[PDB]
DNA sequence: TGATATGATTTCA
DNA sequence: TGAAATCATATGTGTGAT
RNA sequence: AUCACACGUUGUAGCUCCCUUUUUCGAGAAAAACGUUGUUACAAUAAGAGAAAUUUCUCGCAAAGCUCUGUCCCUUGAAAUUUCAAGGGACAUCUUU
């Protein structure tokens, strides 16, 4: 019938477990039903150690920087090319902006140095600044682009920034000093195409910079509420500051103005008032902030104005006779308000006092399956991928089993968070108040110790089953055998299969950042430029220049010997070849077969993800078609098969004579049958070159394969090769079938 | 319907963005970015007063631009669902 | 500070 | 003489406000 | 979460150091191509999509999910082993976005 069992679950960084177990009336657990082990990735960078939308984050910061640059850029050129300038730009533009200040400066010139002002803008990196205003004060240096052309190289040769050293950056004020005194001077020297507006707009582009916006977009529109059915309160209001004030006898009511901020010593800002208070206080109209002080409608009306417009003139019609002249005046010159409170001014008139004297608004005015984990309310991204698939586990075991009588937690803010949510969203079966207890591993494990299974642990996924198990105290043969062993049926109801998390996201790095070059693609070899600081012999032997110059060669090797290799060392100094030029980097060729055509096809870069994996079979044979994300995001499907000894340009390539088996994404499951030997696993990666698949262990046994990664096993004389699928309970191994192969977009 | 200045908030309420969601993807995805582009534009039309590194007259400029192309960004918004069977 | 793509180099049928 | 394992080897970074 | 700055890398171009090749003048250099040190500027800095209309906006390395669309499984039933009805899942190329 509905069999009652307690549901147990052990969170984890990567691996969530679960153990469903017999209970009775007495609540005293019995002999497990099936257990298994849900294992999922790490949650974070595995090398940074970060969070993983945090590369996310910076790659699209990155991609907003670089498409507002050239946003502006195409502004200024815009601009340059109403005015008749641009109508190839000269190169040398610290030089043309040194010579703007004296002597006229011709179109495309004062074209370029204009552009490269806009391009480049400025403002450690601080001392540098700082170091470089001191510097500017001087006659000689009556601008940074005579700074960088009479002193910058000169000492150093450079003019721009390189690795690092941040001594050469500018200031925005600066640079903007800079166009002003050329567009000046250029006047001054009867240049035609120095117009004032032409100087207002720039300095407009040089200065702007989009508002550090953040928060979240749903609360900056203007809602209804339902209540009153006008529009939506301000959140900037006062009675909404007094909303979140009153809910967080009679003397607390003023303590918000007795101090700008609360902190211990007498424990919410009411940032909104303390901000019209000093925004007031600023100028010499402390009269008139006396009687606004008293008025809550009056900041209320404010509120809704400065929330809701954002024109000059909007706000000075909506506020005309509420406020005098001066005091208007000086409340749009430093207020900026936005966002609104989830109530009406209305209801918040209606609520404020009964609230201070949701009942309020009372007043005045499922349950069988666990719910998704809240996104917002939980912000540390690894504890929400554990509970996404603690839920997902308990979703399955309730469906496959039916609901379950009490559910226990050995953690392995977090376990009290999962506890309450269980026991405030599930129905369970319990009885008594102890819906979910969750409970120490510690003492708990040491008892389970004394029953002699300590010292279990291993890298392998199903040692996270026993964390599961263990709930039946908060019988050791029983359980060693369903979990360790592979055929529980044999030798003493399933046995644990670990169900990996199928990673069947189509999205992702299309390519690594560093970029190579492309123009000697077809040799299968790329030319990247290296610094001496990390250029060992290895790559002094893939140097390009070998057999063309040899007198470098020779001399790069004697130094790389006279320091014993260690590039940082041997080329800490300048290094000077024939003729007096230094090295920094030289180009240094590395093989490159395989890669993705980027910027523009102008260079190249290695593959970053494989998203998917083609098998197919012709003639007896097996064949696997790698699909990368640069493919699907270029809607490429491709036909070309992993062959060794062959580079891309001749692969043998799927034809009407070959039958399309599965399309593989990372981590699903597959069996192969060879003469050698048979195993099923998760398929973790293809080898573009040797054409072999990583199949690892579904357990990741470390006496199976490197590390438990069956590496190097080929299909290219496989008997059969087919793939397999499974539960997120690791339940229910069965025999897939394709029909189609479905496009990758 | 035509958006000024001064009614942008009246249009760019949450209930129209809420009716917004049941447009096809090749279409709902370019109207609901030029709608939160518009409204994060116009939301923060005066934070360009909060910085001391922008003199009156100039963040006055900034703030121009930050209504006039913000009320631009939410018509046609509201055009293309005009346009389709959002109306 | 680590998965991931993949290339050279052997070992096997 | 191809197919399969094996062992190596590189992999974007630092600074300052909101 | 958000906005900028400084690099770095790749392509191009200028100057610049050393240089392989083809010749010419006649050891040494003028010319041509390629490699390439340093330096500057420009273009790009994911691969790319969606909707309008020389250009604009949004999305584009993450998480969650079933409101919509899909590839399969699990149950159930109607019609000539097949097409379909309904419900429940695993996922996503689908939604938050």
């Amino acid at each position: 019938k509905n069999l009652n069992y307690i549901l147990g679950l052990a969170l984890g960084i990567a691996s969530v477990g679960w153990a469903v177990v017999e209970i009775d009336e007495k609540e005293n657990p019995l002999r497990l039903i099936d257990v298994g082990v849900r294992t999922f990735e790490r949650a974070e960078v595995p090398k940074t150690g970060e969070s993983l939308a945090l590369s996310r984050r910076l790659a699209r910061s990155a991609r907003r920087l670089t498409q507002r640059r050239v946003a502006r850029l195409k502004k200024a050129k815009r601009l340059l090319k109403s005015e008749n300038i641009l109508l190839r730009l000269p190169h040398q533009v610290w030089q043309l902006r040194v010579e703007g200040l004296d002597h006229k400066l011709e179109r495309q010139e004062w074209a370029a140095v204009l552009l490269h002002l806009i391009k480049h803008r400025g403002y450690a990196l601080l001392s540098g600044v700082d170091n470089n205003h001191k510097l500017l004060q001087q006659a000689t240096y009556r601008s940074p682009a005579e700074l960088a052309v009479k002193k910058f190289e000169v000492e150093e040769g450079h003019i721009r920034n390189q690795q690092g050293a941040y001594t050469h950056t500018f200031s925005r004020l600066d640079l903007l000093a800079e166009m002003e005194l050329l567009f000046s001077r250029q006047q001054h020297f009867g240049n035609p195409f120095a117009s004032e507006k032409l100087l207002e707009n720039l300095t407009a582009l040089l200065m702007w910079q989009k508002p550090a916006l953040s928060g979240e977009a749903i609360l900056k529109m203007l809602g209804k509420c339902t209540f009153e059915d006008e529009y939506k309160a301000a959140k900037n209001t006062y009675s909404a500051e007094r909303f979140v004030w009153i809910t967080k006898r009679l003397a607390l009511m003023e303590q918000p103005y007795d101090k700008n901020r609360l902190f211990y010593s007498q424990v919410m800002e009411m940032k909104a008032y303390h901000q019209i208070r000093k925004v007031l206080e600023g100028n010499n109209l402390k009269a008139e902030w006396a009687e606004l002080k008293a008025n809550p409608t009056l900041l209320d009306e404010i509120g809704t104005a400065f929330s809701l417009y954002k024109t000059d003139e909007d706000i000075s019609a909506y506020l005309a006779g509420k406020l005098s002249q001066p005091v208007l005046n000086a409340l749009l010159e430093n207020l900026s308000f936005d966002k609104f409170i989830q109530l009406s001014l209305k209801a918040l008139y209606k609520l404020l006092p009964l609230m201070q004297q949701d009942e309020a608004c009372r007043e005045i005015y499922n349950h069988h399956f666990l719910p998704q984990i809240p996104a917002d309310e939980i912000r540390n991204p690894v504890v929400l991928r554990t509970l996404t698939q603690a839920r997902k586990v308990i979703n399955g075991v309730v469906r496959l089993y039916g609901s379950p009588a009490r559910i226990h937690i050995e953690t392995g803010y977090v376990a009290r968070f999962l506890c309450n949510f269980i026991a405030d969203n599930m129905h369970l079966t319990g009885e008594g108040k102890r819906k979910v207890f969750a409970s120490n591993g510690q003492i708990t494990a040491l008892l389970r110790s004394r029953w002699g299974l300590a010292k279990s642990r291993e890298d392998n996924d199903r040692h996270h089953a026993l964390d599961a198990v263990v709930v039946a105290c908060s019988f050791k043969q029983e359980v060693e055998i369903r979990i360790f062993s592979d055929n529980p049926k044999l030798e003493l109801v399933q046995p644990l299969f670990v169900s990996r998390m199928p990673t069947r996201k189509m999205t992702g790095q299309g390519h690594m950042e560093t970029v190579k070059s492309a123009k000697r693609l077809n040799e299968g070899i790329s030319v990247i430029k290296m610094p001496l600081t990390k250029l060992k012999l290895k790559d002094l032997e893939l140097m390009v220049n070998r057999e063309r110059e040899k007198d470098l060669y020779d001399t790069l090797k004697a130094r790389l010997e006279a320091f014993n290799d260690d590039p940082a060392k041997a080329f800490a100094e300048p290094f000077i070849k024939k003729g007096g030029a230094i090295v920094k980097s030289v180009r240094v060729e590395q093989i490159q077969k395989s890669g993705v055509l980027v910027r523009e096809g102008n260079g190249v870069a290695d593959n970053a993800s494989m998203v998917r994996v083609d098998v197919f079979t012709k003639g007896g044979k097996y064949f696997l078609v790698p699909i990368y994300t640069w493919q699907v995001a270029k809607g490429i499907l491709p036909n070309k098969a992993a062959t060794q000894y062959k580079d891309e340009e001749d692969w043998e390539v799927m034809d009407n004579s070959a039958t399309f088996k599965f399309s593989l994404h990372p981590n699903d499951l597959v069996k192969l049958v060879t003469k050698k030997k048979t195993i099923l696993g998760y398929f973790n990666g293809l080898n573009r070159a040797t054409g072999n698949i990583d199949i690892k262990e579904h357990d990741l046994d470390k006496s199976k394969g490197k590390q438990g990664i069956f590496e190097g096993v080929g299909i290219k004389l496989a008997l059969s090769f087919e793939k397999y699928q499974v539960d997120e309970l690791g339940k229910n191994i069965r025999l897939c079938k394709p029909s189609k192969r479905q496009p990758v977009r | 319907m035509k958006i000024t200045s001064s009614n942008f908030a009246t249009i760019a309420t949450s209930e129209n963005f809420a009716k917004l969601s049941v447009l096809p993807k090749n279409h709902r995805e370019p109207i609901k970015g030029l709608f939160k582009s518009a409204v994060e534009q116009f939301s923060s039309a005066r934070d360009f007063f909060k910085n001391e590194n922008y003199s009156k007259e100039l963040a006055e400029k900034f703030n121009k631009e930050a209504v006039n192309e913000a009320v631009e960004k939410l018509q046609k918004a509201i055009d293309l669902a005009e346009k389709q069977g959002i109306q």
